[PDB]
């Protein structure tokens, strides 16, 4: 009965379905583009940036 | 944040206690032009009625850190720092705070506090709107009021 | 029908040397009619917000007296006899009266207490309201001459 | 932690140049007021307890922060105030002698407004206490010395705001 | 007991850090700061990290915060993680 | 000016009606309680010098800025013209208590009083908490509950005269607000 | 600029407001008829501030502290005689972060 | 809505009654006509549930191709969104009438609105008709010259408030043209 | 649907535990106040027909654009449907106060009601008013402080049941917002 | 009797001129086609606020860059000053229509205006665009060929006065060019 917190593969597949369930409500809300105002809500830093990713890349114009 | 700074409530939510703020986006404040809600809230626009403004803003602060994940099909109430109970209501991933209908899930803050974006402004339950400023009226005569009081001989039915 | 504006009474009164707030009748700059209307409505708005924090000071004075009124009347029928100061047969030293500069600028500033301390808050808050209520008078009065000569 | 002489030497040193006429011009201006600052710091040391007793009784003695529920109710909380107001009157004395407010933000201002918000200390009543404390300090040291000591009080009030 | 017995100026124990902490206080901060030593170049001791973030109690935050600036430290952030605010009884 | 009986005539003149029989039932109970009204204005006029000195010097206890330099009760010409004005207000309140109707207070005293006090530089907020000390003094003298002076009356109940003179005193503070 | 002497102090007086009140005469008035005004300027003619004032804080000098190291934000006074310039640049810094020249 | 005036704070522990350093001078001077302004916003938002249904159906009966199949208001998702955009515009006009400046109108409502409607295929020449009905609707309420609804007010004038709110409605209509 | 018993079942099913002695005290106290809850529903059902006419007409006298032509309370079918959904909402709240859990309120009453009121073109601002007038009546009937009908109840307290039905009407008003 | 109009005009201060019965028929005999001409200016000034709020807004409806940040019908004092200037030219046309001459319109209202609008940075092509709208309205109101309104007049022809009001509006645009 406790094998949904203690298992090593039910822990992935539960957290896959909640993260896909959070993705499906976020992808549908990103079908609304032009007069939508922007709030930088400052999401967290649980996963660090693996790439360098400088803000100025080049002149691609 | 501007209403907090003017009203002096912002000192209260400066504190380190674990709070769960239900700060409404200004579209919620822009949505205060209901024909209905403008009755009970327009009177606060007057500059002397800061008194109720603290009591209406302090209903949005909840002692404790209630994240939306902590509201998995759970209905728990609590009173604000205003002093009156509010029912937080998370079912079908639709977390409610009175008449909130929360927009953004949570924002992690400094002292383990949480910030949820709501769609409207929660008015406290037993909040009566302040009346508009009126005219102190005085009775013009005194004989229209002695004639307005029933005599003892009237109360016993001795007279009409 | 028409109330007399308070700047038209100031023109009738003879001039005193000392005001609390001396007038800027001659010290208003020659600006246009539209900048006089903006500077009047700003000074009327600052006087409205200064009124409703002076009223919050009066409710704090009324709350400070109710805080101490069970003890203010409970010490009113005690026998409080001092050691000196009343009859001249006892050595009182500096408290024959008060000694050497310690009477103060007013006399009420040497009295301690919760209701005397919120009262000094009232007198500094009513000074700022009366200063800006006399500033809307000569802003209005120039308005009379902005229009009367117009 | 720099005085007027330390700040003058730093700016003249940070460009690698000697003390020219402009750098010594301010230094002479500081030495002229050297006699005023010591006597100002003299009387403030004498009437330290009297000044703080005058400020709290004139600003926040009887307000409802003093009553129950207010921010200053319990005796530990009241005693923390006069301990707390002592630093403002003391560190302002240091700025008045050093002629430079660098010591204030170095040792007072940093983490101060962020600390009062943690404790829930009312910044509004705090500044008015310092303003009232600035008002009595101009009584003792005189006008211009009060202008000097007063110049660092509102520096605390500005940053603490 | 607590640090406010009556000690002030002119008292037998030396004039020192006086904290407004109650009997056995249970409030503690979460502070963050850098504190360069400014003494290693004539002592030549080993080096230790100066950027620390730790929980200091309310009983001794003021002494620590008063000392962190003594040696030129800068306090980046402090919070009251454990304890209440405006709480008359219960800080014990 | 009007009194209590001229007030009921100008209501009856508005409909061109005679003062009949049903509205004489209330006028006969006004004159039946007319001896309590004369017994009430006698408890104000007898105490009237100490009423405006308990009030003006109690206004100073809540505002030390009046007796600071530049203040409104500062110099001797200015304290004398405030002790003058405090007993003019007590004079016209006792006229309307005697006349039964507040018409002599509203046009001979309270009309134009606010913008009079702007022009001289009088603080109108200090006048409101000065005439509210006299309001509490008068209702202690009507109902014989002052602590330092008791007067000798017959037995009964004068609470309706207490809240009629209380309404003449918050009619003053509505005019200088 | 006030070139408006051609529009004198009888400026916006608006003579032709005409109210017929029936079949009778035209009853021409002279009403000025001001706008939804507001006359927007800053720094008006008086102070309008009765106490309650300590708002002034100095500018942020980056990561050092405010107003501490303004030794890079100064004019100059001296330079010296035997100073000789540098080869590498490593261009100009935010004030050598926290310690001053008198550390 | 509650940013559109200035409250004053009087209690302690506020850090705006003491250290705040400013009364809002441009917003203390807007309660100087503020009883006239609050009645004017009360005329609109007590009729805004009738104003948006009259204006949207005004352009349907003046242009019947919008409820044609293939028209932009045929489906029930589109008919609900056209009623929602009229109310949201009418609220932000009622912000700017209340606040006295059109900064809040051109920031939240009008910024990026012409680029929205030509990306969605919304006809702009018919949409300005629906705003200009509400321009003609709102001046009838504020001057109280509406036909089938009058409202009780205090006696006076309300021109240059109807003329102020006519200056916001074309400002909407030119930003979307 | 669920109730106050089966809410702690499916909460104890999530932890895969038995309903032990630490959770029966949430239920044995609920049944010990079972007579108070049945006396609390009976204040609502006995005034259920006059509360809905009290509340929909109070929506009309605050928002008079609903009875104007082009509104949403205009015709007799539209008025009787607005008297229907005032009491259909009141039917499910009185189930949810009786059951002790808001599952019946969030699966039958609120089962896409926001999607209905958009697609019907019902103004959602006025239906927040019509729900919340019934909230302000139900906390006056349960606490027996209605101003014009007192019911005879045994003395005690109902601040818990008044605050429970105030959280069911806000949960309706949160979801149709 | 025409001097008593101009004595109110040229006196450099404020006045009025109430015209009575026996003075009226001397004016109607003096003014040629006076019963048409007194209907001609009545068809303008009874629709004065409707004609301004088209003509200021129709300038913005064709030139939308004026209410852009940086345009001149931004910053609401400037937007209200354009509406007062549009109201002044509409009035002073109608006095020239009443008096039958463009002389009083030229010296009081129109001389020095070309130097005024280039001293304030007023875009002078849009002011000709604004008065061409008011030229288009006043020929329609006089001829009773207005669209949403029609006026109840005595029947006849007023094309000669409609050409006469065409000759006043272009003199404005010939001056500010
Ligand atoms: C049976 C014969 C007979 C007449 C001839 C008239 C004579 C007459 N006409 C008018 C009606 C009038 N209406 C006008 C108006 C006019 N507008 C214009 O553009 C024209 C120039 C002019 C029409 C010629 C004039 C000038 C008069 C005459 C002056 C007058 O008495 O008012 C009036 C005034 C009362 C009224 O309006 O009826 C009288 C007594 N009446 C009669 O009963
Ligand atoms: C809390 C909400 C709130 C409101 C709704 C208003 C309500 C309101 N309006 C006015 C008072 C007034 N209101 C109006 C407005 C109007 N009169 C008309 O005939 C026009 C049609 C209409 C403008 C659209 C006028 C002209 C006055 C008189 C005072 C003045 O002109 O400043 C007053 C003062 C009453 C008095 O002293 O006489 C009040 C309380 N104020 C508030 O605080
Ligand atoms: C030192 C500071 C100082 C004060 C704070 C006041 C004290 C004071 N006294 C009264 C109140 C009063 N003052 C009087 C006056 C008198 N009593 C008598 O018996 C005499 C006949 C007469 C003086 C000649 C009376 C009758 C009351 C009413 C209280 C009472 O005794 O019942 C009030 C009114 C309360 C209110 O605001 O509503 C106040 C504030 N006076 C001061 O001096
Ligand atoms: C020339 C001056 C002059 C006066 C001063 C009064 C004097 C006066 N007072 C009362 C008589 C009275 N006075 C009062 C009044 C009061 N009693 C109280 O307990 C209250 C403290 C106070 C209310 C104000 C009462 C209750 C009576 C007796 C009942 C009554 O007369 O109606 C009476 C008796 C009338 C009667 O009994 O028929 C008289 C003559 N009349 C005058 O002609
Ligand atoms: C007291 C103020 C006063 C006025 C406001 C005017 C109004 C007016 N005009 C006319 C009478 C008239 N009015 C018009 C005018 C018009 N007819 C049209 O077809 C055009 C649309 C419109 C021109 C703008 C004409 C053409 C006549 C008839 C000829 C004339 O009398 O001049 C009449 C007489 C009608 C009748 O006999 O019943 C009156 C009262 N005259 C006044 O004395
Ligand atoms: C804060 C300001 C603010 C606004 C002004 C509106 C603006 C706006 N309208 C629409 C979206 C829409 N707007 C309309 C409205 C209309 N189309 C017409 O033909 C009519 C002329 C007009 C109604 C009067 C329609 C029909 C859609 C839906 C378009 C579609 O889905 O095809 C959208 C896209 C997202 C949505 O579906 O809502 C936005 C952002 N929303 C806002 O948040
Ligand atoms: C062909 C279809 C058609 C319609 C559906 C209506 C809709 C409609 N009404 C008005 C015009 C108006 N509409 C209103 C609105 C209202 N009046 C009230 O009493 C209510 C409170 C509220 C409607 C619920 C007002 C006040 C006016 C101004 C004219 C007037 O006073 O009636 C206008 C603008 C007309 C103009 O500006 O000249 C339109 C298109 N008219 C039509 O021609
Ligand atoms: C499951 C729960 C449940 C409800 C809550 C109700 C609510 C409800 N009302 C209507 C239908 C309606 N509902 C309203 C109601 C209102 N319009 C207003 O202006 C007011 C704000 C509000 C009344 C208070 C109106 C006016 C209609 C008529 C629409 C029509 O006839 O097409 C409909 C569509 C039904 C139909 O028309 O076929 C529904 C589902 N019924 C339910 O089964
Ligand atoms: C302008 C129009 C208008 C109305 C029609 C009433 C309607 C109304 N009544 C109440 C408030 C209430 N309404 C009722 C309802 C009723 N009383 C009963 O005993 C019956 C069951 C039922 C009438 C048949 C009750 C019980 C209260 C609580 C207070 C009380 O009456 O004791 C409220 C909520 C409080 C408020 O916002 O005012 C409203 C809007 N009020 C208005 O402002
Ligand atoms: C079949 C239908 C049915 C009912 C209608 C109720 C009837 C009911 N109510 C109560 C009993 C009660 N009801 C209340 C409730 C209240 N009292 C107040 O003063 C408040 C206004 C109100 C709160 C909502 C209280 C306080 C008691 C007594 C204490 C208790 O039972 O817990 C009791 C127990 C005491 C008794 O025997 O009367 C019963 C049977 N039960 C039922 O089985
Ligand atoms: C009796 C005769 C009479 C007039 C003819 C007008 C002429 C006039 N216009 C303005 C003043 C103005 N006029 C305009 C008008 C406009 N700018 C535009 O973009 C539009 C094209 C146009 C309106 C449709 C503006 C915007 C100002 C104000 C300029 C400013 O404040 O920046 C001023 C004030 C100048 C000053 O104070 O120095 C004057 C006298 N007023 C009069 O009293
Ligand atoms: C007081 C009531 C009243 C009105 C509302 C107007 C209505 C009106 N507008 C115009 C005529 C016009 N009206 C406008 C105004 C506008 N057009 C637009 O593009 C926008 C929709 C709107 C600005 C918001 C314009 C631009 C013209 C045309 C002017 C031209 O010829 O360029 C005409 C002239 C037609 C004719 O004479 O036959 C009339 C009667 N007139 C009135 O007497
Ligand atoms: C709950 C614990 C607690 C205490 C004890 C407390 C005391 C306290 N005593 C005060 C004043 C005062 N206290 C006294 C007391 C005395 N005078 C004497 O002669 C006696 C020896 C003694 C009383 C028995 C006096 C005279 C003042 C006013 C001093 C002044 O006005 O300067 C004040 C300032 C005014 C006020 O806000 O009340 C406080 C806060 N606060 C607290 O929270
Ligand atoms: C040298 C620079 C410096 C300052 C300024 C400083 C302040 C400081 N003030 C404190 C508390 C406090 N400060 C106050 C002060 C006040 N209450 C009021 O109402 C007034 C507005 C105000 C007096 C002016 C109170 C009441 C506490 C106790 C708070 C508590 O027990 O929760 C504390 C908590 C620990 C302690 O006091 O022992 C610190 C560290 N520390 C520093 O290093």
């Amino acid at each position: 009965l406790y094998a949904i917190e203690t298992d090593e593969v039910s822990r992935l597949e539960v957290d896959l379905e909640e993260a896909k369930g959070q993705l499906r409500v976020l992808e549908a809300a990103m079908a609304k583009s032009t007069p939508m105002t922007r709030t930088a809500e400052f999401k967290t830093l649980t996963k660090n940036v693996a790439a360098v990713t400088a803000a100025e890349k080049a002149d691609p114009l | 944040v501007k209403l907090l700074n003017e009203s002096g409530v912002e000192k209260l939510v400066e504190q380190a206690g674990p709070y769960t703020v239900f700060a409404p986006t200004d579209d919620a404040f822009a949505a205060l032009l209901e024909p209905h809600s403008f009755n009970k809230l327009a009177t606060l626009l007057r500059p002397e009625n800061n008194d109720a403004l603290r009591k209406v803003l302090m209903h949005h602060v909840i002692p404790g850190a209630f994240t939306s994940a902590s509201l998995m099909d759970r209905a728990v109430t609590v009173k604000s720092l205003a002093g009156e109970p509010i029912s937080i209501m998370g079912l079908n991933k639709l977390v409610t705070a009175g008449t909130a209908k929360v927009v953004r899930a949570d924002v992690p803050c400094a002292n383990g506090c949480i910030i949820h974006a709501v769609s409207s402004v929660i008015i406290p339950p037993n909040y009566v709107p302040v009346p508009q400023p009126t005219k102190p009226v005085f009775p013009r005569s005194v004989i229209a009021e002695i004639a307005k009081l029933p005599t003892p001989r009237q109360a016993l039915g001795l007279d009409p | 029908k028409a109330a007399i504006m308070p700047h038209q009474i100031v023109d009738g009164l003879p001039v005193i040397p000392n005001s609390e707030h001396p007038s800027q009748k001659y010290n208003v700059p020659k600006v246009s009619r539209e900048k006089l209307q903006r500077e009047l409505l700003i000074a009327q708005g600052k006087a409205n917000a200064l009124q409703i924090e002076l009223d919050a000071a009066y409710t704090s004075l009324a709350s400070s007296r109710a805080f101490l009124a069970p003890f203010a009347a409970m010490a009113a029928d005690m026998d409080i006899r001092p050691l000196y100061g009343k009859n001249p047969q006892v050595f009182a030293g500096q408290f024959l009266g008060v000694g050497a500069g310690q009477w103060g600028k007013t006399g009420a500033d040497t009295v301690r207490g919760r209701s005397r301390r919120v009262a000094a808050d009232i007198g500094v808050k009513e000074f700022q309201l009366e200063r800006v209520k006399q500033l809307v008078v000569d802003l209005q009065r120039a308005l009379a001459l902005e229009d009367a000569e117009a | 932690m720099q005085d007027a002489i330390t700040s003058v030497i730093n700016a003249a040193d940070v460009q690698g140049k000697y003390l020219d006429a402009n750098s010594v011009e301010k230094l002479r201006g500081y030495f002229q007021t050297g006699e005023l600052r010591v006597r100002a710091a003299a009387t403030i040391a004498a009437n330290a307890a009297t000044i703080i007793k005058e400020a709290v009784a004139k600003s926040l003695l009887y307000s409802d922060i003093t009553r129950p529920g207010g921010n200053m109710y319990t005796t530990r909380r009241y005693a923390a105030c006069i301990r707390d107001l002592d630093y403002y009157l003391r560190y302002a004395t240091y700025g008045m002698l050093a002629g430079d407010p660098s010591i204030l933000d170095e040792r007072v201002l940093n983490g101060l407004k962020e600390t009062y918000n943690s404790l829930g200390v009312p910044i509004g009543a705090t500044i008015q206490a310092i303003q009232a404390m600035k008002e009595v300090t101009g009584s003792l040291v005189g006008s211009d010395a009060g202008k000097e000591m007063g110049l660092y009080f509102d520096y605390i009030c500005s940053g603490l705001s | 007991a607590y640090d406010m017995d009556g000690t002030g100026a002119g008292s037998l124990e030396p004039r020192g850090i006086k904290s407004s902490a109650v009997e056995k206080d249970s409030r503690c901060f979460k502070v963050t700061f850098v504190l360069p030593s400014q003494s290693r170049l004539y002592t030549f001791r080993e080096l230790q990290n100066v950027y620390t973030t730790k929980m200091v109690p309310f009983s001794s935050w003021y002494a620590e915060q008063q000392r962190i600036q003594k040696m030129g430290g800068k306090i980046l952030k402090v919070e009251l993680v454990a304890g209440g605010q405006m709480r008359s009884v219960g800080n014990q | 000016m009007l009194d209590a009986f001229s007030r009921v005539v100008v209501n009856s003149d508005a409909k061109a009606a005679y003062v009949g029989g049903s509205d004489l039932q209330a006028l006969k109970s006004f004159i039946a309680d007319g001896n309590k009204r004369l017994d009430a204005v006698n408890s104000i006029v007898s105490n009237a010098s100490c009423m405006v000195s308990d009030a003006v010097s109690g206004m100073i206890c809540e505002n030390p800025g009046l007796i600071s330099p530049g203040g409104n009760c500062y110099t001797n010409r200015r304290m004398a013209a405030c002790l003058r004005d405090g007993e003019i207000i007590l004079r016209y309140v006792s006229y309307a208590l005697l006349a039964g109707d507040a018409s002599v207070l509203e046009d001979r005293c309270l009309n134009g009083l606010k913008e009079t006090y702007i022009a001289l530089g009088v603080p109108t907020n200090s006048s409101i908490r000065a005439v509210s000390i006299m309001k509490a003094q008068a209702v202690a003298f009507i109902t014989n509950t002052a602590t330092e002076r008791k007067m000798s009356f017959a037995a009964g109940d004068c609470t309706s005269l207490a809240s009629e003179v209380a309404s003449y005193f918050d009619r003053v503070g509505a005019a200088i607000s | 600029d006030v070139v408006n002497a051609a529009y004198p102090k009888n400026i916006k007086n608006k003579a032709p407001v005409i109210s017929f009140d029936g079949k009778k005469g035209v009853k021409l008035e002279m009403v000025t008829l001001q706008t939804f005004a507001g006359d927007d300027s800053e720094d008006t003619l008086f102070d309008y501030s009765s106490g309650k004032f300590m708002p002034q804080k100095p500018a942020d000098m980056g990561i050092a502290w405010p107003s501490g190291d303004g030794r890079q934000a100064e004019m100059k006074g001296g330079k010296g005689s035997f100073n000789q310039p540098d080869l590498r640049k490593y261009g100009p810094f935010p004030d050598f972060l926290k310690r001053s020249m008198d550390l």
